[PDB]
């Protein structure tokens, strides 16, 4: 199809006259890369949505036309894209080779112009280095290679004013993948969180970041949490229109096996193998007992007190008594509890301080407690009053 | 020849006139050989005094990272005939300076190592986090993370924890002669023992405000003869307090007992309601603006 030259040479002569700046060769030239419903270029803005879609051999035609781009239109579209370009299009040996060609000069000094980061905006000349040196040597090589790697990424944003937002973007991108790289699910529930909510707001997003993001989301949520199982991925975006697709299902599947507690709804959640990790075999107990605490902590009385039953914790959590002596011993560890269990007495006095779940029956429970409140204190208030 | 009183006497005479004079390698030399003769006689006292005088000299010297280690190897034998994980501890912290900016990490990894397990058989957890706390020891090494994962495990013990790292650990469990000079197998296995089972009690009594007796017998996997003993002997240092009731079986960890903490208590509640009549009076009149638009 014509559209890739055709929108590309208009748009090329549009902001520049022609001084050695239509290019025959590139514009048959992409022309042969990307002539299918995707391009390789759409020019300037078009830039926007049509940059490299498939491994762009172009490469070498297009830092002389890098060496053009600047007048034809901005600042922040030439640092924007052509590092993401190759990232996406799964051209890692050609990234490198790029990262030599460029490595921290494109315009500084008395050329003057604030500076930003990549991926967004034209950035930090260093930054870039920095930050794609540090993607690329994730991806390749070990992770003691990798701690090193991020202690490095760590040092580049904390040397900034957080203005340009795209340098906090390739830290937690950077830091998530170390946490996918090990096993460390919990971790990654948290980075994959922080990385998604400062990647939204501002978009730029694109449909490769947008397909890791959610089923990494959905994997690392399964594979390890702390504070509740699934009434946080309904303030949480899990499928809300950052993408559907890789069987999103399985949120929904979580919850009622979470509920339920059968093994087999385990395997019937995911798929037998990626249910099971190796992460879930510690995970269970962990994931177990949030579901009874939150159960418990809405119902018992509307007041919040902290009086439990150690019966009432056994027969919802549905577990051998022994075994939920265990688990509520690791669960005292972990913290959001104290005030000190009499384990004798059967009395679980533990002080009530948690987070409550959603803005649903927080507000049914709101309704009732303060209508019981302020009546506390009004009776008060009148017979002072009356005297 | 087995003339060992011998020998050490025309040392002895050596050394302390030539003190002061004619080369600082030399004069330490003397010294190391003397402290082997020594231990051997029981002359830990001799020797402790021969230590203080090294020690000043090591640090005198500039470029002496090999007098400071031929002083550790002398030290820690000292301190196996007495039992102090303190003295060992200290100055191979002063050692682990000297490693980072001349040696390779050939040579620093197994004094690293050697250190906080000597301190993880070492009674009171205290020490530990200190030298677990080190920035360039929570990050790598593969050593750096078994000790560290050991450190985070005691947190949490509730002592069924201990043939558990017996049987998965055997390197980082008998591993000696690299930095130190060695301790018996099965005198690493006394040591743990005693550190875990005080630990096993020091957890217990914050987390829970009561255990019966019978079941924390289980949970140590222990005599009551025993458990009552390690327990009092804990009491009585005063790391910790618990209370015993005999006839209940049943040990009180307490709980608050004073007036003192009681008043205090209740004006942090009453502390708390008045900030929460704040932020909920700014923050419902901003709730409010926001229907209106």
């Amino acid at each position: 199809m014509f559209n890739n030259h055709e929108i590309d040479t208009i748009l090329s002569t549009l902001r520049m006259e022609a001084d050695p700046s239509l290019h025959p060769l590139f514009e048959q030239f992409e022309k042969f890369y990307e002539e299918k419903l995707w391009f390789q270029l759409s020019e300037s803005l078009t830039k926007f949505f049509d940059d490299a879609k498939s491994t762009p051999l172009r490469l070498r035609l297009y830092d002389n036309f890098v060496s053009k781009f600047y007048d034809k239109i901005n600042q922040l579209s030439v640092v924007k894209y052509l590092l993401a370009s190759l990232k996406d299009s799964k051209d890692f040996d050609e990234s490198l080779k790029y990262l030599d060609d460029l490595k921290a000069q494109f315009q500084e000094l008395d050329s003057k112009k604030q500076r930003n980061n990549g991926s967004k905006d034209h950035g930090d000349g260093i930054l870039l280095i920095d930050s794609e040196i540090a993607r690329t040597y994730l991806l390749k090589n070990d992770l003691v290679k990798a701690r090193d790697l991020l202690d490095d990424l760590e040092k580049t944003l904390d040397k900034k004013d957080s203005i340009p937002l795209r340098i906090t973007n390739s830290f937690y991108s950077t830091n998530s993948q170390y946490f996918k790289f090990k096993n460390d699910f919990n971790s990654f529930y948290y980075t994959s969180l922080l990385y998604l909510s400062t990647l939204e707001p501002s978009t730029s997003i694109t449909l490769a970041e947008r397909q890791q993001l959610a089923y990494d989301l959905s994997i690392s949520a399964l594979l390890g949490d702390k504070i509740y199982n699934f009434g946080e991925l309904l303030h949480h975006p899990i499928m809300e229109t950052i993408v559907n697709d890789s069987n999103y299902d399985w949120l929904f599947q979580l919850l009622n096996a979470l509920t339920v507690g059968d093994f087999d709804k385990f395997d019937s959640l995911i798929k037998v193998q990626i249910s099971k990790i190796p992460i879930l075999a510690q995970h269970e107990s962990f994931l177990r007992q949030k579901i009874c605490l939150m159960t418990l902590i809405e119902t018992v009385f509307v007041k919040n007190i902290r009086m439990l039953s150690f019966e009432d914790i056994s027969k919802a959590t549905h577990l051998p008594k022994d075994n939920v002596e265990h688990l509520v011993m690791r669960a005292i560890s972990l913290g959001l509890l104290k005030g000190s269990i009499d384990q004798v007495n059967e009395l679980v006095t533990i002080s009530w301080v948690q987070p409550r779940i959603i803005s649903g029956d927080q507000i049914t429970k709101m309704k009732d407690r303060l209508v019981e409140w302020n009546d506390q204190v009004e009776k008060l208030g009148k017979k002072m009053e009356a005297r | 020849e087995g003339k060992i009183d011998e020998a050490a006497d025309i040392l002895c005479e050596l050394q302390v006139e030539t003190y002061g004079s004619m080369e600082m390698s030399e004069k330490i030399q003397f010294i190391l050989e003397q402290m082997e003769l020594s231990i051997l006689k029981g002359d830990y006292s001799q020797a402790t005094v021969l230590s203080r005088k090294i020690l000043k000299k090591t640090f005198k010297n500039p470029k002496y990272e090999s007098l400071k280690l031929e002083y550790y190897n002398l030290l820690v034998k000292i301190s196996l005939h007495k039992r102090e994980y303190l003295e060992v501890a200290q100055y191979l912290q002063e050692i682990y300076q000297t490693d980072a900016i001349k040696s390779d990490e050939a040579k620093w990894k197994p004094v690293l190592s050697h250190i906080v397990y000597f301190l993880v058989l070492s009674p009171y957890g205290n020490l530990q986090n200190d030298l677990i706390h080190k920035i360039q020891n929570d990050n790598n090494l593969k050593k750096l993370e078994s000790q560290e994962s050991l450190v985070k495990l005691f947190t949490t013990n509730e002592l069924m924890r201990w043939p558990i790292v017996q049987k998965t650990y055997e390197p980082v469990l008998n591993e000696d002669d690299l930095a130190f000079g060695g301790e018996a197998n099965k005198h690493h296995w006394e040591d743990l023992q005693k550190r875990v089972i005080e630990h096993n009690l020091r957890v217990i009594s914050e987390y829970y405000s009561r255990i019966t007796l019978l079941r924390l017998n289980e949970l140590l996997d222990l005599t009551e003869s025993q458990t009552e003993t390690y327990i009092s002997d804990l009491v009585n240092q005063g790391i910790i307090y618990a209370k015993v009731n005999r006839p209940a079986k049943i040990v009180n960890f307490e709980k608050p007992k004073n007036s003192s903490q009681l008043l205090n208590e209740w004006s942090h509640n009453v502390d708390e309601l008045l900030e929460h009549i704040e932020t909920i009076g700014h923050l419902i009149t901003k709730e409010e603006i926001m229907h209106g638009l």
